[PDB]
């Protein structure tokens, strides 16, 4: 009596009567997504129905993970939760579970083509390494940065998707077989930057061995200190790769292509497109670039941080609906 | 500088 259905294509959306003109706006494999006007709160938003959320316990463990991560995580710069609900009246029933989110505008893959100035640009990049800090302080390493899964609102505010794990944005950590820290996620914010000045993706390689030839070919072929860190297969093949110089940032990013402010947006790109991890910039150094710094607000950028049967998982899930 | 308030979509 308190829902109502809504069909959206081959999807049945049984709702709480405040959410109102639901409209399909993208899929993932994660569930079909709809924005809605929410009359109670005035205002439009994301709703996200779960696709088979206890098929199975590879299902079960990521709607878990993800429903108790969004109500731990709380940031201007992340899409925040705002509502979590079923229809089903007791768990015997439990079937569906809804995820009610802010609602942006876009996303960014049309915004970065669109060239921008040099306040609009340093102030998105700083919004993303915001929300990144944040996501990083609640122990949460993103890996999967990508124009897709940032949304922007014409106000110009910016907020990070999801918390992630197009093969363009990867960091060669990923993208070989290496391990990772934070600064992971500082390759993809190198990517982003990069392609919003040069109009188009940085290394669009056509598949995971000739992502890697895209990255040398420009940047130049890693130390060999670099080389050692690597396994013996995948080396090997890195290692007998043809030597590239790689080009300067100069050439890679020249002064047509831009709007002082011109050289420093290219010296954080030096510092954020770096192969080697353990010489790229970090994202609180990054932070306080000057390029980035002008915007800087410590209340933003700085804000305060086992195995199941599926019957088990439907019960920790639908407790955490509750 | 200001906060940029608009961004055209
Ligand atoms: C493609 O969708 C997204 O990128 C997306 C946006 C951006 C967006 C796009 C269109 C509208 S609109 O069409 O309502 C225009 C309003 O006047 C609003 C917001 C969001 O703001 C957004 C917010 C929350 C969410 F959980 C998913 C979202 N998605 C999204 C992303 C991947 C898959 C499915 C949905």
């Amino acid at each position: 009596n308190n829902f109502y259905s809504v069909e959206i294509g081959d999807s049945t959306f049984t709702v709480l009567k405040r959410y109102q003109n639901l409209k399909p706006i993208g899929s993932g494999a994660q569930g079909i997504v709809c924005a809605a006007y929410d009359a109670i709160l005035e205002r439009n938003v994301a709703i996200k129905k779960l696709s088979r959320p206890f098929q199975n316990q590879t299902h079960a463990k990521r709607a878990y993970r993800e429903l108790v991560l969004m109500k731990c995580v709380n940031h201007k710069n992340i899409i925040g939760l705002l509502n979590v609900f079923t229809p089903q009246k007791s768990l015997e029933e439990f079937q569906d579970v809804y995820i009610v989110m802010e609602l942006m505008d876009a996303n960014l893959c049309q915004v970065i083509q669109m060239e921008l100035d040099h306040e609009r640009m340093s102030y998105l990049l700083y919004q993303m390494l915001c929300g990144i800090k944040h996501l990083h302080s609640a122990g949460i390493i993103h890996r999967d940065l990508k124009p897709s899964n940032i949304v922007v609102k014409s106000d110009c505010t910016l907020k990070i998707l999801d918390f992630g794990l197009t093969r363009y944005y990867r960091a060669p950590e990923v993208i070989l077989g290496m391990g990772y820290k934070e600064n992971v996620d500082i390759w993809s914010v190198g990517c982003i930057m990069g392609e919003m000045i040069k109009g188009g993706v940085l290394f669009p390689g056509t598949d995971h061995i000739d992502q890697w030839n895209k990255v040398i070919e420009q940047l130049g072929t890693p130390c060999p200190e670099f080389m050692k860190k690597l396994q013996p297969t995948v080396r090997t093949y890195v290692e007998n790769r043809p030597k590239y110089a790689g080009y300067s940032f100069e050439k890679l990013f020249p002064d047509v292509l831009f709007p002082l402010k011109a050289s420093q947006a290219r010296d954080l790109l030096s510092k954020m497109l770096v192969i080697d991890a353990s010489k790229r910039i970090s994202v609180d150094e990054a932070l306080q670039h000057p390029y980035i710094n002008v915007w800087y607000d410590p209340s933003e950028a700085e804000a305060p941080p086992r195995e199941h049967t599926i019957e088990e998982w439907k019960e920790l899930i639908y407790k955490e609906v509750m | 500088p200001k906060r940029p308030t608009t961004l055209n979509l």
